[PDB]
């Protein structure tokens, strides 16, 4: 009990001569508490099990009538010298190892990169599975983000920001808040779990850093009451992640047109609200007005180095998109 | 859940100066936004001034703007109201009230303030 | 919230003139309430976690140490006839089918025999996963009785059951109750995750609802605050389950004698303390002493009769360890 | 939590019979169970009897049990004691009190026992 009391100094988090005692629930408000957190676990794990029951007897019908193969994907040629240069050498050879190896392998360029993609093809998981995935990550996205724009268009901090700060922490939690971050958390676990549990032969990388840091930073700002910024940050956030689940659907699909179009939209979207409007309108009330309205405290800093750590990352995957997207343009001339 | 009482009232002459004081009798003073409210003869109540529970920011009423300073002490558990350069208008009841703890910042309405108080006259 | 209002009915649960009310917090004394177990769910999670840690870096060297082969199972012999009968016949064939599959292929009934064993083992997962498996079941099992032989050597209730039943409901709950059925309760739930998401392609059969019966009682007698009789149970019920756990890590290091001495210990204690001792001394308290001590009130009657079939699931079970047993008892004369 | 007051004390015949009561002035007395004490002139005070919240479960002291019977009726929120077959050893001090929510059924001591009463003089 003396390690919790030192992690959650009062002095800390809440701006200067504010308490937790002033912040317990009474019969004038309620106000977020960490226990409400809790409750995030088992709902995870009962989306997760609605999410089987979405992949058995839902998404597989409209994928077997949509005549996605059921298969695994198509084996590659055996090849020795292939086979040791894509376990040891590398998974995505450059251009001058492509050329290295047609040149000792007398083969073309184009044989080489199909057996590469056909060697990943088979590392990953099968298209139906992955088609069925990507339709639960769509449904779920879409209703998560028609909630939040209904809710958001009578709040009164959406139209003026400063309507964050003026009364913080002092901001009565109401049902619609409690049930926007516990549904995002919820499913963010449940992402966890399907990452963790489901299958280990996933990969670890730049996405399971931002699962992370978001887990982290939605926990952490309903503990410190600080949701009607993490309302804002939640629905910006996913705005853009309903159309990339449609544009993998149509890419399993074999519908080159229609996933072009849906991938150049989403990538339109993408940096719209994710390098145009995030830095401008997030960052700038969690910097400049913050600052001006409640004032410095050490957990300032601590949010903001994580907003501009997400910051960071969605630089990362904006550029990755618009490199891909690229072609696509190419592609649709 | 505060008790809120007024003093600093009394006759002034124009275009003078007065400071209204309203102390609370609680510990939970600095967790709510105070607010100055005017009574005039006939009419209805106006709004004067307002200021969240830190006292960083702070909003007046048109009329008043430029000469009325609301401030407060949260070490002391109370608020203050500096009025300059009076004028006859300025003649009415003031009350001091707090906000309802579900009223947002930059209200004006009597609905959305609830510990009241007696009040002070002000003759100018 | 009508429809968990009516769910939670007072006149249901708790004895007559008896309302929840009556069970708040105070500052007098504390009693359990339902929201104690939703720390339940992330605890078992982190459980599962470190349940990876076990299973990487402490089982899987001593297993390697142990000349435990880390591949899979032999590949048993082609054969169309005998793999269209496991498919579609049966995976375990009786005396006849033995008879007639020899009769038909000319082959011997031991080879049948070896054949159906090495394919089961081919549908089963590996050896050194299961005997990492049994080595945390066992390292769990054994601090969970130690901690409760501690625990109820001080108690009250233990040398006279009818202090389980007297001041029932307004017992007062204390930390070691608290902390014996979280963690019972997070292991089950650690136990239901690894069921469900690792690996999908297990078997739903007696365990399982075995598990889901031990998840309900302890739940709702949490709930309830019948804690008293519960630790009993627990206890009771976890005493033989050190054994069994190690003499399956015994079968696993191919030591013939260790595995059969510690498979009858365990058989004698299962049925000591599941047919000798359960039915003369929890069932005694739970019908005729509660009973006579509190009087009939209808959730009586559900817990009873989950009671019942419990001792029905556990006859099963000592039916099939003393089946096996007399085999391990013949080999060791 | 309870404020227990007695009454029935008084003087009686040798082998007569009494009933005393005690009244609780709160509604929760029906989760407390009620028990009841002895003082005599000199040594110290002794158990007589007690029983739990529901009354079905009773328990008396040795010298007194077969005499003395002790019940409770939580509709009126209040608890009694018949005395059958008074003896000259009976004549004491009665008191009336309530387990303290954390003392087990059984409990003989005076430390188990939180609300207590002023109590009732018995002459036999
Ligand atoms: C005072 C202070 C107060 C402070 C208060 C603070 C309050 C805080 C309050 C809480 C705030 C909470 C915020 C939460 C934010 C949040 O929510 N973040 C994440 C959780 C998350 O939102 C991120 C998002 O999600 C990224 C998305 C990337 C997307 C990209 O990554 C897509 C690639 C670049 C491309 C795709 O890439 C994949 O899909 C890769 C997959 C595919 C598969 O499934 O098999 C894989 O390999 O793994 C794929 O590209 C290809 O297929 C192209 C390839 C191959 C080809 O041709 O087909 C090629 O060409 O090379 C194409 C979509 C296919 C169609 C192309 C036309
Ligand atoms: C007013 C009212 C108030 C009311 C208040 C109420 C309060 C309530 C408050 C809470 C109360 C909570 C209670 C909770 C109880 C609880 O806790 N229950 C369960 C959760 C649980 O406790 C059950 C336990 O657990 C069963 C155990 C069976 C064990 C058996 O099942 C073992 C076989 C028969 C045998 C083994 O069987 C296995 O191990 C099978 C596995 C093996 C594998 O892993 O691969 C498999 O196939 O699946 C295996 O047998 C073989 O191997 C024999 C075979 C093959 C051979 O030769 O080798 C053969 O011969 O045919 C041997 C152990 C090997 C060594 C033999 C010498
Ligand atoms: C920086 C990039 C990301 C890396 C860091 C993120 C790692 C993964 C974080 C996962 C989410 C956070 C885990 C805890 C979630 C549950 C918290 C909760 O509500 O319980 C508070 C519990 C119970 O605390 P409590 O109940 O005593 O305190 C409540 C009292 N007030 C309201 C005053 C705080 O405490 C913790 O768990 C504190 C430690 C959190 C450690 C988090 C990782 C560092
Ligand atoms: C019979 C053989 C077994 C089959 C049945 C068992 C199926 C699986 C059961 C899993 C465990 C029980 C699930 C609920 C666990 C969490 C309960 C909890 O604490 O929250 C109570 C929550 C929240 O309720 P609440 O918080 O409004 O109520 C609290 C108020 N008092 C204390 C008065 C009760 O309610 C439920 O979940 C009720 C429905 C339970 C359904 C269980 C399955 C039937
Ligand atoms: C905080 O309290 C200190 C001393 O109690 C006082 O000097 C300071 O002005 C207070 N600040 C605020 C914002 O209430
Ligand atoms: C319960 O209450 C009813 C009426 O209030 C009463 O008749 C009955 O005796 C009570 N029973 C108990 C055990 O308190």
């Amino acid at each position: 009990a003396g390690i919790l009391a030192w992690f959650w100094n009062e002095r800390f988090w809440l701006p200067h001569n504010v308490t937790w005692a002033d912040l317990k629930n009474t019969e004038e408000a309620t106000f977020p508490q960490a226990e409400d957190l809790y409750l995030a676990f088992p709902l995870a794990f009962c989306i997760f099990m609605v999410r089987l029951i979405f992949e058995r007897f839902v998404a597989k019908p409209c994928a077997i009538a949509l005549n996605i193969q059921a298969n695994g994907p198509q084996i590659a040629p055996p090849n020795a010298i292939l086979e040791k240069v894509f376990t040891a050498i590398t998974k995505h050879p450059d251009e001058k190892r492509l050329e290295g190896l047609s040149k000792q392998l007398d083969w073309d360029v184009r044989s080489i990169q199909r057996w590469f993609r056909q060697r990943r093809n088979q590392e990953k998981p099968s298209t139906l599975t992955r088609f069925c995935e990507s339709m639960w990550r769509f449904s779920f996205y879409l209703y998560v983000f028609t909630y939040g724009v209904r809710f958001l268009k009578k709040t009164p901090w959406l139209w003026n920001t400063r309507h964050c700060w003026y009364n913080y922490p002092y901001q009565p939690l109401t049902t619609d808040l409690h049930y926007y971050y516990i549904l995002e958390l919820s499913f963010y676990w449940s992402l966890m779990f399907s990452q963790f549990t489901d299958i280990k032969r996933k990969d670890f990388g730049i996405m399971f850093l931002h699962h992370l840091v978001s887990i982290f930073l939605i926990t952490f700002s309903y503990v410190n009451n600080m949701a009607r910024v993490g309302t804002l940050v939640l629905c910006l956030h996913d705005s853009a992640d309903a159309l990339l689940e449609a544009a993998k659907m149509a890419n399993y699909a074999k519908f080159q047109k229609m996933c072009d179009l849906l991938f150049v939209m989403f990538a339109v979207v993408f940096i719209t609200t994710r390098l145009g409007i995030f830095p401008l309108w997030v960052l700038n009330t969690t910097l400049f007005e913050s600052w001006e309205i409640v004032g410095p405290y050490p957990s300032w800093w601590v949010f903001n180095l994580l907003l501009l750590l997400v910051q960071g990352l969605n630089c990362f995957w904006s550029y990755l998109i618009v490199k891909i997207a690229c072609k696509a343009v190419s592609r649709g001339k | 859940q505060v008790q809120l009482v007024e003093s600093g009232g009394g006759l002034v002459q124009a275009e003078g100066s007065l400071r209204l004081s309203c102390a609370a009798s609680g510990r939970t003073f600095r967790t709510y936004g105070m607010g100055w409210f005017r009574q005039a003869p006939g009419k209805e109540r106006e709004f004067v001034a307002a200021l969240n529970w830190s006292g960083s920011s702070t909003y007046y009423a048109d009329s008043v703007k430029g000469r009325f300073t609301i401030s407060r002490d949260n070490a002391k558990n109370t608020a203050y109201l500096q009025m300059n350069s009076l004028k006859p208008e300025d003649t009415a009841v003031y009350y001091c009230a707090a906000l309802r703890r579900k009223a947002e910042y930059g209200s004006r309405s009597i609905a959305d303030f609830d510990s009241w108080s007696k009040g002070t006259p002000v003759t100018v």
